[PDB]
RNA sequence: CGAAAGCUAUUUAGGUAGCGCCUCGGACGAAUACCAUUGGGGGUAGAGCACUGUUUCGGC
RNA sequence: CCUCCUAAAGAGUAACGGAGGAGUACGAAGGUGCGCUCAGAACGGUCGGAAAUCGUUCAUAGAGUAUAAAGGCAAAAGCGCGCUUAACUGCGAGACCCACAAGUCGAGCAGGUACGAAAGUAGGUCUUAGUGAUCCGGUGGUUCUGUAUGGAAGGGCCAU
RNA sequence: GCUGACGACCAUAGCACGAUGGCACCACCUGAUCCCUUCCCGAACUCAGAAGUGAAACAUCGUCGCGCCAAUGGUAGUGUGGUUUCGACCAUGUGAGAGUAGGUCAUCGUCAGCU
RNA sequence: UUUUUUUUUUUUUUUUUUUUUUUUUUUUUUUUUUUUUUUUUUUUUUUUUUUUUUUUUUUUUUUUUUUUUUUUACCA
RNA sequence: UUUUUU
RNA sequence: AUCGUAGUCCGGAUUGGAGUCUGCAACUCGACUCCAUGAAGUAGGAAUCGCUAGUAAUCGCGGAUCAGAAUGCCGCGGUGAAU
């Protein structure tokens, strides 16, 4: 469950994911990466599910990278609860994700079984996927 | 100051030679003796600071000025602007006397003296000493007397390199090693 | 030199007497005795020690 | 140090070219002594005089007498440049001695601050 | 109200507006005693023709054109009511 | 800090305004203020507000 | 001919008042609007990590 | 009431929107002239260390700015010393802001000064918060009035 | 040709490294009686001077190591009109930032002095 | 929930003003006693709930959470 | 005046 | 005669060095000697002990055990109280 450490405020304003994912959009640090074709918000609970499945398809053999992180928290009011009276509690952290973003990589393993734990990964993420090899340029 | 005389006639050609210089205006000098004393249990007493401004006055020759705290520090109980020490600083006819005197007379005094570190150098020339009992100095009678104090004498001299700085003090007769 | 703030300075004899050497200084001390140099009498101040002074068991027994 | 001497004129030099007079600007030497009259502008020497002129050089500058006769004379160029009212600039110097000398003269001999 | 969320965070307060920034600008005519620039700080640094205030208003001595400038080695922004 | 006047020992009557803290200042003080009743820079005196 | 449902203040909040907006009369007459060319100041969209933070990997 | 954001690069702009402060302080912490430069790190040095004071070398400010924050600050607006009372009186061209009532900035002029050798600078403080109309009553002044007249009372005007 | 004073400008002007300069100038430098300095200190300020040296500083010259400046093209955004699956797209008008190629060891003005 | 009250040694209670930790009961060691009480001598003993924050220094000043008490949580 | 127990 | 109220010319632990004896053998683990060091200790809380006269208090001297190893034990005399 990935969280900021201290932060600077507790509260943030909701904003707008608009754009493409022009930083962020190529495998950097391994061979072989997971790819965003769709804009969203990458819940911390999505991020270490799809972590965890990668993990355990891989196997203590490669290595994974994970490009999002999440920071932006998210409030929430609880039921019962009429509008105003303030902003709401902080219940969870998301990451922003635009089209082209890397999600996951993953180093030093065939990419028949890298493929198949992107692939697994995937299944528990809110984007539609590629699933993309590192270039040159 | 026969130090001085003694240094524009013989040490300054001497060190020349030595260190094998092209040219006089590289040749190390002393540029000034400061003696420092730290009194940071002063402010409590404040009685600790006027016989330590008292010794030394009578060491150096001359009214020494009372140095205060520039931060404040919970630890050692000191606020800002809180007279922590005493300082003096020497220059030209009385730096040289000093020097003179403290090599010749004063330096022998130290109990249990083998020698002086010649790596207490700070790395661009200048040199310091602690006196850990300031009875060394014969100014100081020993019938009227606070306490024991000590004393830093930094020797800043216009050598830009360590063994130029050594060389220069060794010239004047510096007990080393 | 900031005037009459500072002690009196006067020049000062110092002589180690063990190896009978003498030191003119000018210093703070004020010296009870006055012994003559080859110029006038300075104020005589006496030292014990000055930078002149200063410096298998089997088989045996 | 001329950068500490620059760094304690700047204060002077820039109310002056506030006020918009023409400036009296010292600048003396262990050996030399010189004066020149800047203009509001700040960059046009109007009057000069120094004790590399003919007059002194051959003599005992580096001196309170000379920077009295540097004074004297460049109160003469100024009186003779059209200059009668200008701002003392003492260029970080302290006023006195050689500048106060200087600046003494120049305000005894015509010109007026 | 189920999950205890909701509640005290008082923060409901702000000052009122102080209507700065610059009055006149580049090029345009002005008049002796005229003000320039409402500024926190000096943001724009008085040149020729242009006097400071207390609060570091800056206003015009003088009649003439107000000019915009970036000079000095500090790269300092500076306005000047030049004689046009 | 408390108010008091600050009147002129020139019999004007004319008095300034200010405030003070009286317990770092307890002795009544005493400035060159200007009298515009003789137009003259005169002594004020600290006085009971 | 032709609004407003705004601002400010209010024991005010569905009332009222000044200003804004409507109308009529008078004064004034291009001082107004549009566009072209042109003189300005900016910190927004975007972007970025130089500061304040925050973040992952490697070396150390 | 002040600072930031919301606030969409002039101004302004709402919510029981997100974050913090104020209801003071100071006769020097004001004016002027003069002078100075910080924080940290490393090295050397008696007690004395992670850190006191001393010396050296780097160091546009990573400090300070009476205080919240923002914007500023080297001509320092930061830090010392001497002398001082301009934290003056009468005002004020002209502007900002503004429903009004208010609020803000201001060169210049007259008088009296303080500092400076002088040109000069000074109508409080780096700025933006530290505030409360009218009525009523008190006080210090004032020839303005003064119910037949002279006074007085009371009232007015200026300050508080 | 060089030096100094004051400016324009405020990194393509800076930093770093190396070389050259002492006839003028400048800088260190000598001394502290006098003027004036130090909450102590002739360090700085100041004065009186030329025994020495260009060591340091400074000035100039050299370079691309850092800094700094920097296209073209493309991309992002965007005013107006239209469409839209609300991501965006079309027409038209604008057009970055980052990055790349590349550039840079400044350029000028007034005055004085030595040559 | 909300508004107040607070949380400190073994316990139950005192502080506090930015410059420090308290009685009492314990507990440990002594001593009196045939031996235990009682009693008398000695001692030891505090992240001052936690967590950000301000300050040179905070248990104390701000803010958050967390236990504790209370007091409220109403109209259809 | 205040001596509990085994 | 000196010290003249001081942690000292008091106190003599602890430690460093060099030795002598006894003993096959002195490291664990001997006793003395010499030189150097010079620790606590300035009269001792609650409490508690012995002593009625040659006693207490104080001062030395012997012996048993024992190769060496008493501040213990067993004795001896000297001075000598207060109540």
């Amino acid at each position: 469950m990935l969280q900021p450490k201290r932060t600077k405020f507790r509260k943030m304003h909701k904003g707008r994911n608009t754009g493409l994912a022009h930083r962020g959009s190529t495998v950097a640090f391994g061979q072989f990466g997971l790819k965003s074709l769709t804009r969203g918000r990458m819940t911390a609970r999505q991020i270490e599910a799809a972590r965890r499945t990668i993990t355990r398809k891989i196997k203590r053999g490669g290595k994974i990278w994970i490009r999002v992180f999440p920071d932006k928290p998210i409030s929430n009011k609880p039921l019962e609860v009429r509008m105003g009276k303030g902003k709401g509690p902080v219940e969870y952290w998301v990451c922003e994700i635009k089209p082209g973003k890397m999600l996951y990589e993953l180093e030093g393993i065939s990419e028949e079984l890298a493929r198949e734990a992107l692939t697994l990964a995937a299944a528990k993420l809110p984007f539609k996927t590629t699933i993309v090899k590192r270039t040159i340029m | 100051a026969r130090l001085k005389a003694l240094y524009n006639n013989e040490l300054k050609q001497k060190i020349k030679e030595e260190l094998g210089l092209d040219n006089v205006m590289q040749v190390p000098k002393i540029t000034k003796i400061t003696l420092n004393m730290g009194v940071g249990g002063a402010s409590q007493d404040k009685k600790l600071l006027e016989g330590a401004v008292a010794d030394m006055t009578a060491i150096a020759g001359q009214k020494p000025v009372v140095t205060k705290a520039r931060k404040s520090i919970a630890g050692f109980k000191i606020r800002e602007e809180w007279p922590i020490g005493c300082k003096v600083t020497l220059r030209g006819e009385q730096m040289y006397e000093f020097l003179d005197r403290l090599i010749a007379v004063a330096i022998p005094r130290v109990r249990d003296f083998r020698g002086f570190s010649p790596k207490a150098f700070d790395g661009r020339g200048n040199y310091s000493l602690g006196i850990k009992e300031q009875i060394v100095f014969p100014e100081v009678d020993f019938d009227k007397i606070d306490r024991i104090r000590g004393m830093d004498v930094t020797i800043t001299t216009s050598a830009a390199t360590d063994d130029e700085g050594r060389a220069l003090l060794k010239a004047f007769g510096f007990p080393f090693k | 030199m900031r005037k009459d703030i500072h002690p009196d300075y006067h020049d000062v004899l110092f002589h180690d007497t063990n190896a009978d050497v003498f030191f003119l200084t000018r210093s703070t001390v004020k010296t009870k005795t006055t012994r003559e140099y080859e110029g006038s009498e300075y104020p005589y101040y006496p030292l014990d020690i000055s930078s002149a002074s200063h410096p298998a068991s089997f088989n045996k027994r | 140090k001329k950068a500490a001497r620059l760094r304690r004129a700047k204060k002077t030099r820039a109310h002056i070219r506030f006020l918009g007079v023409y400036r009296l600007t010292v600048n003396r030497t262990p050996k030399h002594i010189y004066a020149q009259i800047i203009s509001p502008n700040g960059g046009e020497v109007i009057a000069q005089a120094s004790t590399l002129d003919g007059s002194l050089r051959s003599g005992a500058t580096g001196n309170a007498d000379a920077a009295t006769s540097v004074g004297q004379l460049i109160a003469e160029r100024a009186k003779a440049a059209g200059i009668t009212k200008v701002a003392f600039d003492r260029s970080g110097f302290k006023y006195h001695g050689r500048v106060k000398a200087l600046a003494e003269a120049a305000r005894e001999n015509g010109l007026e601050f | 109200a189920h999950k205890k969320a909701a509640g005290s965070s008082r923060n409901g307060r702000d000052s009122n507006p102080k209507m700065l920034g610059v009055k006149i600008f580049g090029g345009q005519a002005i008049v002796a005693g005229n003000i320039i620039v409402r500024q926190r700080g000096t943001e724009f640094h008085a040149g020729a023709g242009v006097g400071m205030g207390r609060d570091h208003t800056l206003f015009a001595l003088n009649d003439g054109v107000v000019k915009f400038a970036t000079k000095g080695k500090f790269n300092r922004r500076y306005v000047m009511v030049e004689e046009a | 800090r408390d108010k008091i006047k600050l009147v002129s020992t020139a019999g004007t009557g004319y008095y300034y305004t200010t405030t003070k803290n009286k317990r770092t200042m307890p002795g009544k003080m005493e400035m060159k203020k200007f009298d515009p009743k003789i137009r003259q820079h005169v002594l004020f005196k600290e006085a009971k507000i």
